[PDB]
């Protein structure tokens, strides 16, 4: 269902931005084919098309768009297999390489420290942390964008009464429904906490767009 | 209340521009209204026809919310400091016509805890106002006058976009409870829809093997 | 060259004034500053001046499009659970007092 | 550290004053030992407060919340790992 909500409400960069660099693949170790080491091991027929549907699904979750071309062992793990794969994303030419662990039902795992690049957001997570960037962006601080953002800094110093209280909470449906189409707001909570006086805490539940 | 026992004072706030990003003013009523009147109304047209017997009535364009007010302004009893023409200068400079734009201010109501259905503040433009002064100083100093108020509803086409794609989305989800078929679920599906959807678009667009491929619990989507 | 003064000055005009706009139980932080081209040093560098539990500053610092503001209102008290901890308390009930 | 608008995880507890004339409680083995005192909840927050989530009871008392409940009782009688089979929790519930 989470690729569902991803394709709804979109994906993109994680916010604050994160980055990753996987580790190196010793390439000089992958040297021989899967299939052809598993023939070799008389290993059952049935058990190659077990242990390569266990290979693409595991894949799959690790990157759905991915396509495999090629399987490797490590010539240092001769019946816990270390498994370099080789796949195409989509219908295009670009090919990465992924590390992974076999085990013989047949189970595979991935290196954990794989992918890199930028950690990404997606579906509710997206529009969850959307919200979360509108609170933190004071009018006036995005170049060419003056008017984006939440502006709660004004009404910073003022007596907590129960006019800041409801001019907080109008503020903040005001704000959401201009900048964020894809989330709705359902309620709105202010209270004083106890063991410091002088700072407000807002509750903001919100609702996905179409999501009843 | 909750916290405190202030008196809410009414405020008007004019702006340039319909979406509120260049304030003009803003002036603040001295004494609170004791009544608000809205009025909404909407046309209709009767269908004739020369070959069917039904009654009906086809929606015509309705005319624009409607507000009403009367404020009090005094300079004569204790307390009352400040002038009333100062008062009266910067109302009417609120609703008057901008020098730059050409047309009249895009005016905010806000009062309190008050809501002018479903919105804190009345988003509009002055439709009139009348000014009746009832007592002057010995130097003609006006020392007691009431205007009277009213707005017809002008909002922002930026909410009006939002409000209507939440309520009507382009894309809704359901979920599949016990003994439910492919027609009760576009049903439930296709309420919120624009234009419905069919249970053979609704498969379609969920990629289901038959009519009835899907299990309690899973999730289902209806575009357009 | 630019004169340089101690924010002070501004404030005691802050604080008059706002005495008759909103009231004497009212913080005047949070108020643009005039005449003022820029602070002589950037907020950055006052993170150790604050301390909601000891003695601590009252800022003034400028932001885009707001321009240079007082940021604080309390006064030098220090003890957590004293009342006189905001200049706006002290000065509410040195008005009742009066 | 200067005063600011930000963003935090943590949540307040208020106190509510409102009554209902009808008040479950939650007889059971929960994740974490407590007393014998039953602990009053006012949403799911202050069930998180006082026990992990997770077990059947953390799973009951939420459906109670998301099905429209207000206010319920929590009373335990133990922790999970002294559930044997049900005449044990008969005689449990017959202290």
């Amino acid at each position: 269902t989470n690729k569902i909500l991803a394709d709804i409400y979109g994906r993109g960069w994680a916010f604050p931005p994160q980055f990753f660099i996987g580790e190196r693949i010793p390439y000089e170790d992958y040297s021989s084919d899967l299939n052809k080491y598993l023939s070799e091991k008389k290993i059952e027929a049935e058990q190659i098309v077990k242990i390569q549907a266990c290979i693409k699904e595991s894949v799959m979750c690790y990157d759905f768009h991915a396509k495999i071309t090629s399987t490797q062992v490590s010539k240092q793990t001769n019946l816990p297999l270390n498994i370099l794969v080789t796949y195409t994303l989509g219908d295009s030419e670009i090919s990465q390489k992924i590390q992974g662990v076999l085990r013989v039902p047949p189970q595979f795992s991935i290196k954990d420290n794989s992918r890199t690049g930028i950690a990404i957001a997606e579906g509710t997570q997206n529009v969850l942390q959307s919200i979360n960037i509108l609170f933190l962006t004071e009018p006036g601080e995005r170049i060419m964008r003056e008017d984006y953002g939440c502006g709660l800094n004004d009404y910073l110093f003022a007596n907590i009464s129960d006019e800041l209280m409801t001019d907080i909470q109008t503020h903040i449906e005001e704000r959401v429904l201009r900048y964020e189409p894809r989330a709705e707001i359902t309620s709105i909570q202010v209270n004083q906490r106890t063991n410091l006086p002088s700072t407000l805490h807002v509750q903001v539940t919100y609702a996905l767009r179409g999501s009843d | 209340s909750l916290i405190e026992r202030g008196l809410s004072k009414l405020t008007l706030t004019a702006f340039k521009d319909r979406e509120g990003k260049i304030s003009v003013g803003s002036l603040q009523a001295m004494y609170n209204p004791d009544a608000i009147q809205l009025d909404y109304q909407t046309h209709y047209q009767q269908d004739e026809s020369v070959n069917h017997t039904r009654k009906s009535s086809h929606y015509v364009s309705s005319p624009p919310a409607g507000l009403s007010l009367v404020l009090l302004f005094d300079a004569s009893m204790p307390g009352n400091n400040i002038p009333v023409e100062t008062q009266l200068t910067t109302l009417k400079a609120l609703c008057a016509v901008d020098p730059s734009t050409h047309v009249p201010h895009f005016l905010k109501i806000k009062w309190g805890k008050m809501r002018w259905e479903n919105k804190s503040y009345f988003a509009g433009r002055a439709s009139g106002l009348t000014i009746n002064y009832t007592l002057f100083d010995r130097d003609a100093t006006p020392l007691r006058a009431s205007a009277t108020l009213s707005l017809v509803a002008d909002e922002s086409f930026v909410i009006q976009a939002t409000e209507q794609q939440l309520k009507s989305p382009p894309v809704t989800t359901v979920s599949v409870t016990d003994m439910l078929t492919l027609p009760l679920i576009a049903l439930g599906a296709g309420a919120s829809l624009a234009s419905g959807i069919d249970y053979l678009s609704l498969a379609w667009q969920n990629d289901l093997d038959n009519l009835d491929d899907f299990t309690p619990g899973q999730t289902l989507q209806a575009q357009e | 060259n630019p004169i340089v003064l101690s924010p002070t000055a501004a404030v005691a005009a802050v604080i008059q004034r706002n005495d008759n706009q909103q009231g004497v139980w009212t913080a005047p932080a949070n108020i643009a500053l005039s005449k003022v081209i820029s602070p002589v040093r950037a907020y950055i560098e006052a993170n150790a001046l604050f301390n909601p539990d000891g003695t601590s500053l009252n800022l003034v610092r400028s932001f885009p499009g707001k321009g240079i503001r007082i940021w604080g209102c309390r006064t030098l008290e220090n003890t957590h659970d004293s009342p006189w901890s905001y200049i706006q308390t002290r000065r509410l009930v040195s008005y009742i007092e009066a | 550290t200067q005063p600011s608008v930000t963003i935090t995880e943590n949540l307040i507890f208020p106190k509510q004053n409102d009554s209902f004339i009808g008040i479950p409680v939650f007889i059971g083995y929960t994740s974490s030992p407590v007393d014998k005192t039953a602990i009053k909840l006012h949403s799911l927050a202050d069930f998180a407060r006082s026990f992990p989530e997770s077990g059947l009871m953390y799973y009951s008392v939420r459906h109670f919340f998301e099905n429209g409940g207000q206010q319920a009782y929590v009373l335990s009688l133990g922790t999970e790992q002294q559930l044997s089979d049900f005449s044990s929790l008969i005689t449990a519930l017959q202290q």
